[PDB]
């Protein structure tokens, strides 16, 4: 069934080990294989490797050999994956397929996938944003709309939320996926659209809260010289 | 193992559209095909198995048909919650299963040129070494554009990053930023920051550019 | 040519029937030659209905010394019968022949039947296979309730009837054991379809009509036994090396529920081979294979067979296409053969 | 009256040159010329080359296969028998009297030749009746609730070389005569002359209808009956590609068969029978040798029609052939 949540989260060094742990329940495993699929964030579906109860074939994804061992409890009909090496590649929002067996010798697709917990490798410390400025464009597009933003840069962990003016400005706000820099720290912008006329004469101050370090910082945006 | 090739790679199309996409495996699976419906942050929702029966709990409006090495899927009537990437699949009881490289169904509207605004990197964003010049490209359609970032002439490649936002509900336009990198020494060694845009919409590259000092 | 024609004259006697002595029944074409003699096709004048009549001639058996074989089939035949073992109807002699007159199948053997498929495409599918191994094992179950090893049991010994349910059939080399064994030696059976005990001349139980029966489930899927290839059958010395030495191999057409099965039958030695170790034939009905199968309704013949045989074209062996065994260069009758002869006929 | 008569010999070319005598002591070459001796003896050496081997390989390949064996096949190992006392009796005489130009052998190598010539074609004559019953017996099934057996088939074997017998003995005793027929290297039955005197005419009378009239009656009425039941149960089995197929070769074969059985004996019945009916037909001396030929090659193509095209033998013959 749908009950098939990963206990198994928490950030895991390059390398390391890490059991990513199913808590399958709604239905008896042995009459499914509960093989790992990994929807790896803004990317396409892959498979990692068979799991199998009573008829115990196991075999991997090409691309997965031995960096990983298979494993399988039918006591709890949890499934383990044990990491043993590890990329970065290995970063994943991790589900536990279902995947029936034959009534004559019959292949289905995967019935059911997880709710997920994300599982990240990765090397990098804690520490919050630091927010910077993005002044207003008024050097170019000059008059009508402006636009003007914050950029949040050098974050980790993921998230970071941005708001304009504690909440009471979120209209014409566009804060953008988060991408990953080589630092292995996080960055993104948020941009607000405003009249070009209510600069310097309306403070635009977005409130950035990263709370994995419980780090607040407002910063204030206003035309620069 | 069995390749898993999609077609077409995009396609744009309306509301109330009839859309086939198709799925062809370099070997044939017999009837073991499935289908997925993939919306950014969401568990996959199996839409087809067995080439061409219906997932239970599953809109009516999914079909598929064929066998064979040519698969398909087909939406009757596309709706506005349909913008997905759709994923075929090959399974086995005794094989590897392998997916597709997906299809992307955009919602399509008329065709909207951005708006295209410049920021500087304050004075702020100097002091930890690093200059942030971002290049905003807003409300535009179709999502696909071009942003060419060239100082003082001089083309940046290999040191910008761009990311576009998931279609606005605003009125299904796409913003996207273009964020190029440079360190403090670089960008007090230069003058002229220009962000060119191409686009669609555009009739010709629009550049919008600063002189440093904010 | 005339065998087209005697087929045909067949079929011709078949479509008027759907619609002692040799002066008691009318005689048509052969439908193989058996173990002992001819098995042909004939037909009772008395009440109009055909049967099949295995002769066993005489001139044969003095030359295979053949007279042990004849009387296991007779009496173990006569007095055993179920829904998955032919009846036996008339036991008589001729001229020529001691004669057991047994109920038709005209709907040929299942040997006959993994090529005549399709030519370029031998063997079946997954379902028709798996119902049909359910069917033998019921068949087998009955042998075994009555402590029968059968020692045998091959695709041309497994008969289709008209509905195109299958029946197992001759228990010619079987021997009924007493209560004061269990097991016993002998070198019963045809090759590769002889269990690992059966080879060596050791004691063996039950066991080797399992071993059989993964023979036969094998065979009807990959249309080649485990002990040999495709359209071809080594010689019995390097069958029996094939038996005793090497392990099974298997595609992946075989699904691993049937995969897993087949294994656990063609496993060599006794004690871990799955069947009936004098507890249960049902704890080998517990496999997952059987999941698709409902046995209650196998059992009362109430589930629809994959195959339907036509009711016009037979596919009975074509004659002078049958086998084919060498009578005497001029061997002259013992006393011992003649008073063989007249204990025969009931 | 076409020749001339004699004590002994019956030469087809009538005495009116003034120079007819006894072929068994005068060279003939007033009825032939030395190159019609020539193409003689070159097509009897043919017959002994083709119909030797052939006929060998029917008894050969029964030896090595349990099913040739079986009863069925006694009558075909007889006709091969048949066309061998055709060979060695006819044949071979006829080559080697060709070359001298005329018969060397004289009026007691006449009955000789005379005898096994007629004995052959008669057994052969009598097989080619008694193989179309078995057939008309087994497939059609006139008389059902009986099994044709081994002891069957040789009372029809026998009864084939009775009725030769009783055709080839007569003339041997007066009742007719054997005289030399062609261009006077083969002798045959007189018929030219149904001459009271030498007993010719009750001779030919008995011949044409038990030896040509009851044979053609019986092979019309079985192979007409087969070619009947074999498109009614094909009529009923056109479910199988095989049957549909078996039935239009099966009927070409018949034709073939009943054909070559008209061949080989309606020129000697048409002959005969027309000489009868009137005397005072005129023919040459190698018209009469027309009929010999039709009759002399049928050594050849009855075991070719009725071993060759038949798939069991086939089979064997190319185990045979690939070690055996
Ligand atoms: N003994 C029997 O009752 C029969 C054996 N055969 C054929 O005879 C062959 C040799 O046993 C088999 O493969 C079948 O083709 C049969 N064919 C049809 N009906 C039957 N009752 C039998
Ligand atoms: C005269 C005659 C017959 C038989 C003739 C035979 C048997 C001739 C054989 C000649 C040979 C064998 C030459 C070489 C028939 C057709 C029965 C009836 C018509 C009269």
């Amino acid at each position: 069934e749908v009950q098939l949540v990963e206990s198994g989260g928490g950030l895991v060094q390059p390398g390391g080990s890490l059991r990513l742990s199913c808590a399958a329940s709604g239905f008896n495993f042995s009459s499914y294989s509960i093989h790992w699929v990994r929807q790896a964030p803004g990317k396409g579906l892959e498979w990692v490797a068979y799991i199998s109860s009573y008829y115990g074939s196991t075999y991997y994804a090409d691309s997965v050999k031995g960096r990983f061992t298979i494993s399988a409890d039918t006591s709890k009909n949890t499934a383990y994956l044990q990491m043993n090496s590890l990329r970065a590649e290995d970063t994943a929002v991790y589900y536990c397929a279902r995947h029936e067996y034959g009534w004559w010798n019959d292949r289905w697709g995967l019935d059911y996938w997880g709710q997920g917990t994300l599982v990240t490798v990765s090397s990098a410390s804690t520490k919050g944003p630091s927010v910077f400025p993005l002044a207003p464009s008024s050097k170019s597009t000059s008059g009508g709309t402006a636009a003007l933003g914050c950029l949040v840069k050098d974050y980790f962990p993921e998230p970071v939320t941005v708001s304009w003016n504690s909440g009471a400005l979120t209209s014409g706000v566009h804060t953008f996926p988060a991408v990953l820099q080589s630092s292995g720290l996080y960055s993104l912008s948020s941009v607000v659209t405003v009249p070009s006329s209510s600069l310097g004469t309306q403070t635009y101050i977005c409130n950035v809260n990263h709370k994995p370090s419980n780090t607040k910082v407002d910063k204030k945006v206003e035309p620069k010289s | 193992d069995i390749q898993m090739t999609q077609s077409p790679s995009s396609l744009s199309a309306s509301v109330g559209d009839r859309v086939t996409i198709t799925c062809r495996a370099s070997q044939s699976v017999s009837s073991a095909v499935a289908w997925y419906q993939q919306k950014p942050g969401k568990a996959p929702k199996l839409l087809i198995y067995s080439a061409s029966s219906l997932y239970s709990g599953v809109p009516s409006r999914f079909s598929g048909s064929r066998s064979g090495t040519d698969f398909t899927l087909t939406i009757s009537s596309l709706q506005p919650e349909d913008f997905a990437t759709y994923y075929c699949q090959q399974s086995s009881w005794y094989g590897p299963f392998t997916f597709g490289q997906g299809t992307k169904v955009e919602i399509k509207r008329t065709v909207a040129a951005p708006s295209v605004f410049i920021f500087p990197p304050s004075d702020s964003q100097l002091k930890s070494g690093t200059a942030s010049v971002v290049c905003l490209l807003n409300n535009f359609y179709p999502r696909e554009a071009k942003v060419q970032w060239k100082v003082d002439n001089a083309l940046q490649s290999g040191n910008s990053q761009e990311s576009v936002t998931e279609q606005d509900s605003k009125d299904s336009t796409y913003s996207l930023s273009s964020t190029l990198t440079l360190s403090k020494a670089d960008y007090e060694k230069h003058k002229v920051y220009a962000c060119e845009v191409t686009h669609q919409g555009l009739s010709s590259p629009v550049t919008k550019s600063f002189n440093r000092g904010e | 040519l005339e065998t087209v024609v005697a087929n045909s004259a067949f079929i011709a006697a078949r479509g008027s029937f759907d619609a002692m002595g040799e002066d008691w029944f009318l005689d048509f074409r052969v439908l193989g030659r058996g173990g002992f003699g001819e098995v042909f096709a004939c037909q009772m004048k008395a009440t109009g209905k055909l049967y099949a009549c295995k002769k066993l001639n005489k001139k044969r058996l003095k030359k295979r010394k053949g007279y042990q074989g004849a009387m296991v089939e007779k009496k173990i035949l006569a007095k055993v019968h179920s829904r998955f073992i032919v009846s036996l109807a008339y036991a008589f002699e001729t001229k020529t022949d001691l004669c057991l007159v047994m109920t038709i199948m005209n709907g040929g053997d299942i040997r006959y039947h993994i090529y005549n498929v399709d030519e370029d495409n031998p063997g079946f599918q997954e379902p028709r296979a798996i119902f049909y191994t359910a069917q033998i094992v019921s068949g087998l179950e009955h042998l075994h309730q009555r402590n029968i090893i059968y020692r045998d049991l091959k695709p041309e010994n497994v008969l289709l009837d008209d509905d195109g349910n299958v029946r197992i059939s001759d228990l010619g080399l079987a021997v009924e054991l007493k209560a004061g064994q269990t097991k016993t030696k002998g070198y019963a059976g045809t090759p590769g379809f002889m269990a690992p005990e059966l080879l060596l001349g050791e004691e063996y139980d039950f066991s080797v009509d399992y071993f059989a029966l993964g023979v036969t489930l094998y065979e009807m899927i990959a249309a080649r036994g485990p002990f040999r290839a495709r359209g071809e059958k080594v010689e019995n010395k390097e069958l029996k090396q094939r038996v005793l030495e090497q392990a099974v191999t298997y595609p992946d057409k075989f699904s691993p529920a049937s995969k897993d099965f087949c294994e656990a039958l063609l496993q060599k030695d006794p004690e871990k081979r799955l069947g009936f170790r004098d507890g249960s034939c049902d704890g080998l009905r517990t496999h997952p294979l059987f999941r698709d199968i409902s046995w209650r309704q196998l059992e009362a013949g109430m589930l629809t067979p994959p195959f339907v045989p036509d009711s016009r074209t037979v596919y009975a062996k074509n004659i002078q296409d049958v086998g084919a065994f060498e009578e005497v260069k001029g061997v002259a009758f013992e006393k011992a053969d003649t008073e063989f002869f007249q204990e025969f006929a009931s | 009256m076409n020749g001339t008569e004699g004590p002994n010999f019956y030469v087809p070319f009538s005495n009116k040159t003034g120079v007819v005598r006894s072929p068994f002591e005068a060279p003939q070459y007033y009825l032939a010329e030395p190159w019609q001796f020539s193409m003689l003896a070159a097509y009897m050496f043919l017959l002994i080359m083709l119909g030797f081997p052939i006929n060998f390989l029917t008894l050969y390949v029964t030896v090595q296969h349990k099913k040739l064996r079986t009863p069925l096949n006694y009558i075909l190992l007889n006709l091969a028998v048949a066309d061998l006392f055709m060979v060695f009796g006819g044949f071979t005489t006829t080559l080697y009297t060709s070359l001298h130009g005329y018969f060397v052998f004289g009026p007691t190598g006449c009955n000789l030749e005379g005898f096994f010539a007629t004995l052959g074609g008669e057994i052969a004559l009598w097989s080619l009746v008694v193989l179309a019953i078995e057939r008309y017996v087994v497939v059609c099934k006139p008389m059902s609730n009986f099994r044709f057996g081994e002891n069957h088939a040789i009372m029809g074997v026998a009864f084939t070389w009775v009725m030769a017998l009783a055709c080839a003995a007569p003339p041997l005793v007066g009742w007719s005569r054997y005289i030399p027929e062609g261009m006077q290297c083969s002798c045959g039955i007189d018929y030219y002359t149904p001459h009271e005197e030498t007993n010719n005419e009750s001779f030919v009378i008995y011949m044409f209808v038990v030896h040509f009239i009851i044979p053609l009656i019986v092979i019309f009425f079985c192979y007409g009956q087969l070619v009947f039941t074999v498109k009614e149960a094909a009529a009923q089995q056109q479910e199988s590609a095989t049957t549909q197929k078996a039935e239009k070769e099966v009927t070409r074969m018949v034709i073939i068969m009943v054909i070559a059985f008209l061949i080989c004996w309606l020129p000697y019945a048409g002959v005969a029978f027309y000489i009868f009916t009137h005397q005072g037909s005129d023919f040459g001396p190698i018209f009469m040798t027309i009929p010999a030929f039709f009759a002399k090659t049928s050594a050849v193509y009855n075991p070719v029609i009725y071993i060759m095209m038949n798939k069991q033998f086939r089979n064997c013959m190319v185990t045979t052939l690939c070690c055996g």
